[PDB]
C-alpha cells in the first residue's frame, strides 16, 4: 500500500528541504519523458490542435491534458 | 566466408539459362552470389590503390615567418625598395604609415612602409593533393567459395584467390580449387570517377589521423592557402597565412596565422577516409562493374554420399545473420567426406523443406567443412542435420523481407548508385530502361550546382518550390515539378 | 584564409567516413546557440508571426530562414 | 567542435586589431565561393529575377538571402 | 528480475519487461564491472554554506520497486533454474499411436 | 540452467570516503582527486564564500 | 602583474596508450579500468559482431 507525497503543507523555506525547484519540476521532466520517449504520440497530439478543435484560445488546456495528467 | 565479416551483404541470385553475370563491386560491400547448379561464391572488392601516383598543389597549413624586415620612410621620402620583394616564398605588402619627428624625420603625413618575409614551410604540415594515373591503378577482387570452413578476419583463407584488375588487365582467370575456374572481367574505366578525385595527404607519421582523404577536384584547387608543387622552393600567394598589421611608422608588424590544421579538418565533414599503407593510396570507398562467369565452376562432393544421420553435433549455436540467414557449424566425426544431410521444414506443413541454401552442398572434409548458411522463409522451422535438428523461427517477415530488398534498392542509390544500375544483368526492356532514365538524370544533376551540399540543396529545392507558387504560366508551372526533384532526392 | 567545407562534394562513401553524424549538426549546434544564448532576440522573432503580413506559405520561409542568417 | 567569432563579441578598440577589413569581406569572399565555383548557378539566380518574381522591391530580399545563407 | 533470494517472506524470480528495465534509473553495473554507471540516483546533494556540503545518503528501493506498483507479474527460482509461473507454448500433439 | 545475467541495480547505497572542497570566487575554482576515480558521484556548485 | 588566470585551453592533443574492448551484444557489455580514469575520453558504441 503506497504512502503519498507531502506536495500539500509546503510548510517554509529557509532552512534546507530535499529537492529545490528540480522537485517542482518532476512534472516537468516528466513531460518530456511523454515527448521524447512517445514521438509517435507527440505527433500524434498535433492533429488535436489544427483539425478537431478550431478553438484557438482553449488549445492550450487541451494541450496540457493527456500529456500532464497521465503519470 | 568475408561476406560474414561485415554488414553491407547484397545476394544476387544465379539463374539456369543466365549464367553470365554482371554485379557492381562497391567497397565496403561483399556481393554473395548463388547460381543454380553451380557453387555460390562470395565477390567483393578488397581494395582500390595506386603505388605512389602523381601529386598535386601542397599547401601549407602552418607558416614558417623568417627574415622579418621592415623600411619605411618619411612621408616624401622615397618609398623603400627591398631586395627581399624579387624572391619567390616571400611576402611583402606596402603601406602608408604617419612618419613623426619621434622617429628624425623632417615632415610629417603618409610615411611609406614595407615589411617583407620570407614565407617557409613547417616541417610535415603539407596538405598534399594526389591525383590519379589509371596506368598504375589496381582494383583487387578476392572471392572465397564456400568450402565448408569458416575462417576469421584475423585468419587467411587457403581457397581465397586474389584478381588486381588494372585498366591494362581487364580479363583475369582464377582457378577455385576444385570447383573450377571463374572468369572475371571488370572494367576500371567504367568504376570511379577519377577526374574529379584528389587524394589529400597530411602528415602519416601521426599516430591519431587518417592517412588519406578523398576530396573533390574543383573545391582543392579554390583553397585559400600557400601552394608549391612536388620539389617547388618558391611559394605563390604566401600572404594568405600571412597578414599584416597596422604599423607605428617604424615597424609594421608581421602575424603568423599559425597551424590551420584543424580548420582543414572542419572542412572534411562527410568525406570518405583513405589509407596509406606506405608506398600504396588506398581508398577505402569506391565501385566498379565486373562480369562474373560460372560456367567453368562446378559443385565439390558430388562423387560422394549422405552423410551420417547421428554424428553430427553442434560445434556452434545457428544463430541470425543479421541478413535474414541461419549460420552453423557441426562436428562430424565419421565417415568423412560426405554431403551433409541439411533440409529445413516448415510451420503448417511438415512435408516440404524450405532451406534456401547458401552453401550448396556441404562437405566434412579430412581437415576441413562444417559452415554452413542458409536462408529460410518466415515462421517456425526445423533445421535438421541428420538426427540432430534445431528449432528456429525466422523472425523477418515475408513482405518485410522483399521490403529489406526495396530498402537497400533505396540505399544503394547514393552517388556510388548514380553509376551502378548493374545490380541485375542484361535486363533489356528493365536494366538499359534503368540506364536510360538515370545516366541522363544523375549526369546533368551532378553537372549542374558544381555540387553545393545539403543546406543549399534543401534550400534551393525548397526556394524554387516557392516560386512555383508565383507562376505566370500554368502551361511553364512544370518548373514546380523539377524544384520537386530538387528537394527529395538529394537527402542521401 | 578561407576554407569552404567538403559539403559540395560529398561523392561516395560505404566505408570509413569522417564526423557526417555531426557534420549538418554543426549548424543545428550553431542555431541553437543563436536560440540559447540570445533569448531575448529569440522571442523577438514572434512580432514577426503574430503581428506582421502572416501569410501561410511565406510564415516558415521568412522565420527559418531568419534563424540561419545569422552565422 | 566549433569556436564561435568575434562577429557576436567586438568589446572596444583604439590599438590594433587583427582583420577589421576581413572581417566584414570573410563573408564577401565566400559569397565569391558561391558565385566564381557556381557559374552555373549564377545563371540559376538570373530565372529567379525576370522568369519568376515580377516583385521588383523583393528580388533584392531574395537574391542576396539565397547567396548569404550559402555558407 | 532478481533480488535477495535468500530473504525467506519474498517470490524468488520475477518476470518484468526489456524497455522498462533500461528506463529504471537506478545506478547498474554488469558481472565483474567493479562501479557502478549512473551512480547519481542514488546520491543526490544539497547546498552548503561556504565550506561544507553533505552528500546525503539516500537508503534503499525495496518498496518503490515490487509495493506501490499496479500489475506486473512474478516467477520462481528452484537452486540452478530460473523457472517461470506464467508462460504458453505451441504443441502439436499426434495421438496416432494411442489406443 | 542458469541464464545470463543484464544490468544489476543496488537498492541500497552505501558511502564513504566523504570528501569536501570549496574555493574562493576567482581563486581557481575546486578540485579533487576523488573527481576522475571509478565508481565516485561528484557535483560541482556554487557556495557564498564568507 | 601576474593576474588570475582563468579556464586554460587545449588546442593541440596529445594521445597516448590508446586502449579498446569490444564485447558481443548479450555477453556483458564493453568495460576499461581506464573509462573512469582522470584526463581519459572515451566512447562507448556498438560494433558488428561477426
Ligand atoms: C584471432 O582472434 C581471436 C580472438 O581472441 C584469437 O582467439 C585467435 O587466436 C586469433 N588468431 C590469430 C591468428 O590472430
Amino acid at each position: 500500500v503506497l504512502i503519498p507525497s507531502h506536495a500539500q503543507g509546503e510548510l517554509t523555506g529557509r532552512g534546507h528541504k530535499w529537492l529545490e525547484g528540480d522537485s517542482l519540476r518532476t512534472h516537468l521532466t516528466r513531460v518530456e519523458g511523454w515527448v521524447w520517449k512517445n514521438r509517435l504520440l507527440a505527433l500524434a497530439m498535433v492533429t488535436v490542435v489544427w483539425l478537431t478543435l478550431e478553438s484557438v484560445v482553449t488549445r492550450v488546456a487541451v494541450l496540457v491534458v493527456l500529456l500532464c495528467l497521465a503519470p | 566466408s568475408r561476406c560474414t565479416h561485415l554488414e553491407n551483404r547484397d545476394f544476387v541470385t544465379g539463374t539456369q539459362g543466365t549464367t553470365r553475370v554482371t554485379l557492381v563491386l562497391e567497397l565496403g560491400g561483399c556481393v554473395t552470389i548463388t547460381a543454380e547448379g553451380k557453387p555460390s561464391m562470395d565477390v567483393w572488392l578488397d581494395a582500390i590503390y595506386q603505388e605512389n601516383p602523381a601529386q598535386t598543389r601542397e599547401y601549407c597549413l602552418h607558416a614558417k615567418l623568417s627574415d622579418t624586415k621592415v623600411a619605411a620612410r618619411c612621408p616624401t621620402m622615397g618609398p623603400a625598395t627591398l631586395a627581399e620583394e624579387h624572391q619567390g616564398g616571400t611576402v611583402c605588402k606596402r603601406d602608408q604609415s604617419d612618419r613623426g619627428w619621434g622617429n628624425h624625420c623632417g615632415l610629417f603625413g603618409k610615411g611609406s612602409i614595407v615589411a617583407c618575409v620570407k614565407a617557409a614551410c613547417e616541417a610535415k604540415k603539407k596538405a598534399t593533393g594526389h591525383v590519379y594515373d589509371a596506368n598504375k591503378i589496381v582494383y583487387t577482387v578476392k572471392v572465397e567459395p564456400h568450402t565448408g570452413d569458416y575462417v576469421a578476419a584475423n585468419e587467411t583463407h587457403s581457397g581465397r584467390k586474389t584478381a588486381s584488375f588494372t585498366v591494362s588487365s581487364e580479363k583475369t582467370i582464377l582457378t577455385m580449387g576444385e570447383y573450377g575456374d571463374v572468369s572475371l572481367l571488370c572494367r576500371v574505366a567504367s568504376g570511379v570517377d577519377l577526374a574529379q578525385t584528389v587524394i589529400l595527404e597530411l602528415d602519416k607519421t601521426v599516430e591519431h589521423l587518417p592517412t588519406a582523404w578523398q576530396v573533390h577536384r574543383d573545391w582543392f584547387n579554390d583553397l585559400a592557402l600557400p601552394w608549391k608543387h612536388e620539389g617547388a622552393r618558391n611559394w605563390n600567394n604566401a600572404e594568405r597565412l600571412v597578414e599584416f598589421g597596422a604599423p607605428h611608422a617604424v615597424k609594421m608588424d608581421v602575424y603568423n596565422l599559425g597551424d590551420q590544421t584543424g580548420v582543414l579538418l572542419k572542412a572534411l565533414a562527410g568525406v570518405p577516409v583513405a589509407h596509406i599503407e606506405g608506398t600504396k593510396y588506398h581508398l577505402k570507398s569506391g565501385h566498379v562493374t565486373c562480369e562474373v562467369g560460372l560456367e567453368k565452376l562446378k559443385m565439390k562432393g558430388l562423387t560422394y554420399t549422405m552423410c551420417d544421420k547421428t554424428k553430427f553435433t553442434w560445434k556452434r549455436a545457428p544463430t541470425d545473420s543479421g541478413h535474414d540467414t541461419v549460420v552453423m557449424e557441426v562436428t562430424f566425426s565419421g565417415t568423412k567426406p560426405c554431403r551433409i544431410p541439411v533440409r529445413a521444414v516448415a510451420h503448417g506443413s511438415p512435408d516440404v523443406n524450405v532451406a534456401m541454401l547458401i552453401t550448396p552442398n556441404p562437405t566434412i572434409e579430412n581437415n576441413g567443412g562444417g559452415f554452413i548458411e542458409m536462408q529460410l522463409p518466415p515462421g517456425d522451422n526445423i533445421i535438421y542435420v541428420g538426427e540432430l535438428s534445431y528449432q528456429w523461427f525466422q523472425k523477418g517477415s515475408s513482405i518485410g523481407r522483399v521490403f529489406q530488398k526495396t530498402k537497400k534498392g533505396i540505399e544503394r542509390l547514393t552517388v556510388i548508385g548514380e553509376h551502378a544500375w548493374d545490380f541485375g544483368s542484361a535486363g533489356g526492356f528493365l536494366s538499359s530502361i534503368g540506364k536510360a532514365l538515370h545516366t541522363v538524370l544523375g549526369g546533368a544533376f551532378n553537372s549542374i550546382f558544381g555540387g553545393v551540399g545539403f543546406l543549399p540543396k534543401l534550400l534551393l529545392g525548397v526556394a524554387l518550390a516557392w516560386l512555383g507558387l508565383n507562376m505566370r504560366n500554368p502551361t511553364m508551372s512544370m518548373s514546380f515539378l523539377l524544384a520537386g526533384v530538387l528537394v527529395l532526392a538529394m537527402t542521401l
